[PDB]
């Protein structure tokens, strides 16, 4: 509920510049960022066939997203990043991915947990 | 006339809609500094460029007429970003008109400031003026459509009456 | 219409011919973006042929959702980067096409066929920018992409 | 489409509910623009009741054609007059939306039922410019214009 609130807006928000993307080059950082924004959460709904994600691991990769941490990274390599860094949260943090079941959204601690993993990941990725 | 070739006219002119009011925007923006920016390089002055879609402005030199701009060449990279001091031409009257050794650079930059003034507010009304265009042949399209598809499917229905009928 | 379209659930592989692509002189005049396979699947082709083919498509779904647009508003009013998908869409939509030995009465050119290691290998170095040098036409109604290459030069003089 | 045409000989008036008006936070989410009354006519609903509407209508209309203008040239480089339309018709929109009674259980917020007089007299002291000193978000979730000046007065 929480994470996807924001999706659905920046996405409309996104729907309504999407046509400024191709034919823009001289565009305000405001529309600019939107765009990036939009282009990035497009990416994170890709999804293979005949792999369901369990609810948790969903809100983990829509948390990247929406928090704004794949905004530099190359619209080509969120899916790759996605694959990893899920691969990584499902291998050594199922405790943190037992805890959002658990607590049923995203604590301050959860929260803190993610910011940390999510950076020093990305910091790995684009080493 | 068919239903598939007026999605397909309809799918276009949507998207160049779309597209030339965001160009409206993009030369909004870059007219409305060119104006204020002008008022400064104007009483200095006693002492086209690559980019197209902008009315008359490049035709109307060419036809009055080394230049500068892309245009003039073919009937660089000047247009792009505003003219300063460090790089015939058309006087900006309004949004809506227009007319067409240090003492030489004095002129060069006169000129060019005057340039892209006029151009930003031709592309501007000319890109307004387009996705006006545009929206009204959408309406006219979809009405065309949707006389179609009543068409389509009443025909459809009295082929298949006609048909029961004669059994 | 409902005789082709009731027809569509018994196949396994639909190729879709196309009289807008054939009236472009591409034959066969498949529509690479409505022709499907069950068995285009990674687990089955391998990631390689499966990438290759996904990406054939997407340029030729970009350029086709720029098409109708420049058409109209300018080839110059482009990123350098859509420019460059334009003109790798327009030589794989070349490079699809192919001389048959059946055809030859009908193309005047000898029939190729293309083995399909050498069909991936082609579009591969097309879509990494490996041939953004060679003009259009040199990718026409040919087999493998050396002839490509051949072609190219014999256009040159 | 015959179904629509056929019933729209029938209709004497159309609320248009938008999904873009509930998202700028405005209920009831009616388009002030979009509905319309085959009523709206002095000869029915008297020359005050019509003329403030048009107004209404007007400013609303106007508002929006300066729109493009804000995105471009900035809220500070309009005119004294365009300044203050811009104002008035921000007011106005705000002051169309109202608490419903039977939203009380959702929002704790008391519901309001204006009165055609208290409604009117309103909406035609905004156009006036009788509270243009008046903060924008003072019109908002209110019932009468009354509501609109206790609702200001309260605000620090």
């Amino acid at each position: 509920k929480q994470v996807a609130g924001t999706m659905k807006l920046e996405l409309a928000q996104y729907r309504e510049v999407a046509a400024f993307a191709q034919f823009g080059s001289d565009l305000d950082a405001a529309t600019q960022q939107l765009l990036s924004r939009g282009v990035r959460l497009t990416e994170l709904l890709k999804q293979g066939q005949y792999s369901p994600m369990a609810i948790e691991e969903q809100v983990a990769v829509i948390y990247a997203g929406v928090r704004g941490y794949l905004d530099k990274l190359e619209p080509s390599k969120i899916t790759k990043f996605e694959n990893a860094f899920l691969s990584h949260v499902i291998s050594q943090h199922q405790a943190l991915l037992s805890k959002i079941r658990t607590d049923g959204k995203i604590s301050e601690e959860s929260d803190a947990k993610l910011k940390e993993i999510v950076t020093n990941f990305l910091a790995g990725f684009e080493a | 006339a068919t239903l598939k070739d007026i999605t397909r006219r309809l799918k276009s002119i949507k998207n160049i809609q779309k597209i030339t009011k965001s160009m409206k925007m993009v030369a909004a923006a870059k007219y409305a500094r060119a104006e204020r920016e002008l008022k400064p390089a104007r009483v200095y002055g006693v002492g086209s460029s690559d980019r197209g879609l902008c009315g008359a402005i490049h035709s109307s030199v060419a036809k009055q007429m080394i230049g500068v701009g892309d245009k003039i060449r073919s009937i660089k990279e000047v247009g792009r970003r505003p003219p300063t001091f460090g790089d015939i031409f058309n006087r900006f009257r309004s949004v809506i008109s227009y007319k067409t050794e240090y003492s030489l650079a004095n002129i060069i930059y006169y000129s060019l400031k005057e340039s892209t003034t006029s151009e930003q507010s031709a592309r501007m009304t000319a890109m307004d003026n387009a996705s006006k265009n545009a929206s009204e042949m959408i309406d006219k399209l979809t009405l065309t459509f949707n006389r179609t598809r009543q068409a389509v499917i009443t025909k459809e229905l009295i082929e298949i009456i006609s048909g029961a009928a004669a059994l | 219409d409902p005789a082709p379209a009731t027809t569509f659930a018994h196949l396994d592989a639909t190729t879709v011919l196309s009289r807008a692509i054939a009236e472009l002189g591409i034959y066969p005049a498949v529509d690479p973006l409505d022709s499907t396979s069950r068995i285009m699947d990674p687990n089955i082709v391998g990631s390689e042929h499966y990438d290759v083919a996904r990406g054939v498509q997407k340029i030729l779904q970009d350029y086709k959702s720029l098409q109708d647009i420049i058409a109209i508003l300018g080839m110059d009013e482009l990123s350098e980067e859509d420019k460059l998908t334009v003109s790798r869409a327009r030589k794989i939509q070349r490079f699809l096409s192919q001389p048959f030995q059946v055809a030859e009465v009908f193309t005047g050119h000898l029939g190729k066929l293309v083995p399909l290691k050498e069909t991936i290998k082609g579009f591969q170095q097309i879509l990494a920018g490996e041939y953004d040098h060679l003009p259009e036409q040199a990718f026409y109604m040919v087999g493998p992409i050396e002839e490509a290459v051949a072609k190219a030069d014999k256009l040159a003089e």
